[PDB]
């Protein structure tokens, strides 16, 4: 996907 | 908090010519927090079909919008865009001038 | 030349009118090829360039999915830093993030980015070594201490050289005919007498793209940055932008300034005078 996972901040 | 006021442009996305198709917009930019009240104005009348952009900002995280909406320039017509926003005291109208 | 991959992210809590709203748009330079809005009827990763719409639907059904996740995640986010900064419960906050890489001529790595803002602020951002954190305050050193227990930073670096490299350098191939091609300025200089003793130049760009450009007024060859009114570079909602810049000249003296241009889409610099 060209999306990032995130991570909580 | 900190908070930045809008820059407002208002123009039309091709030269200008009376009674020639084109689109009038109002590019807001610079601003932060991003709520922000935008309307496009025709004789002082708001306009009701105007889209706008989706929602992004600049490097240096401040957010932009982009307000438009066809119109035909006219010698008589008056054109203009009124902006509110946390930043502002009372609504900010810059009329269209088709030299800017 | 050179290109970016770039995805901008915005949540905004909103206590007492539901949860955060997330919003994500992804730009390949100044292109924007992708939106999810949170808000939207139905969210879905929605298309805003025609070469994305040839990707199948495992394409967007995969970064739908990274979305609906990405908006959970944005909400966890903006819980945690109220809590860092001792907020009430009652006031908006905003969380803005931006990643994605830059890639040379020659598509390879050229960097990576990763970095987020709180209430407008700096608040952590992936070195460019992608290995390691610059906390702006002790808050973030917070969430530097979490990211460096979890091993984030491989997980973005990962991402960064990887998966963001590969797909920019496949948008770039699918949707050639725009992403690579340079539109330059169309240019002209006006002049608008402002009394007896000066009058404005205004030197336009129209039409151009990308959205880099530079246009400065010189007199006798002298920089006028200080006395140049520059506006925002602005969107004319074709895809092209739009600039001027002016300075207010003494009458007689319009000879003596020249407006330089400086864009990708032009085979030279261009000089401009009025008339």
């Amino acid at each position: 996907a060209a999306a990032k996972k995130k991570y909580c901040l | 908090m900190i908070q930045r006021t809008p820059k407002i442009q208002v123009y039309s996305r091709h030269p200008a010519e009376n009674g020639k198709s084109n689109f009038l917009n109002c590019y807001v930019s610079g601003f932060h927090p991003s709520d922000i009240e935008v309307d496009l104005l025709k004789n002082g009348e708001r306009i009701e079909k105007v889209e706008h952009s989706d929602l992004s900002f600049s490097k240096d995280w401040s957010f932009y919008l982009l307000y438009y909406t066809e119109f035909t320039p006219t010698e008589k017509d008056e054109y203009a865009c009124r902006v509110n926003h946390v930043t502002l005291s009372q609504p900010k109208i810059v009329k269209w001038d088709r030299d800017m | 030349g050179s290109h970016s991959m770039r995805y901008f992210d915005t949540a905004m809590s909103r206590p007492g009118r539901g949860e955060p709203r997330f919003i994500s748009v992804g730009y390949v330079d100044d292109t924007q090829f992708v939106r999810f809005d949170s808000d939207a009827a139905s969210p879905r990763e929605e298309p805003r360039a025609p070469w994305i719409e040839q990707e199948g639907p495992e394409y967007w059904d995969r970064n739908t999915q990274i979305f609906k996740t990405n908006t959970q995640t944005d909400r966890c986010s903006l819980r945690n830093l109220r809590g860092y900064y001792n907020q009430s419960e009652a006031g908006s906050h905003t969380l803005q993030s931006m990643y994605g890489c830059d890639v040379g001529p020659d598509g390879r790595l050229l960097r990576g980015h990763n970095q987020y803002a709180y209430d407008g602020k700096d608040y952590i951002a992936l070195n460019e070594d992608l290995r390691s954190w610059t906390a702006a305050d002790t808050a973030a050193q917070i969430t530097q201490r979490k990211w460096e227990a979890a091993r984030v930073a491989e997980q973005d670096r990962a991402y960064l050289e990887g998966t963001c490299v590969e797909w920019l350098r496949r948008y770039l191939e699918n949707g050639k005919d725009t992403l690579e091609r340079a539109d330059p300025p169309k240019t002209h200089v006006t002049h608008h007498p402002i009394s007896d003793h000066e009058a404005t130049l205004r030197c336009w760009a129209l039409g151009f793209y990308p959205a880099e450009i530079t246009l400065t007024w010189q007199r006798d060859g002298e920089d006028q940055t200080q006395d140049t009114e520059l506006v925002e570079t602005r969107p004319a909602g074709d895809r092209t932008f739009q600039k001027w810049a002016a300075v207010v000249v003494p009458s007689g003296e319009e000879q003596r300034y020249t407006c330089h241009v400086q864009h990708e889409g032009l085979p030279k610099p261009l000089t401009l005078r009025w008339e």
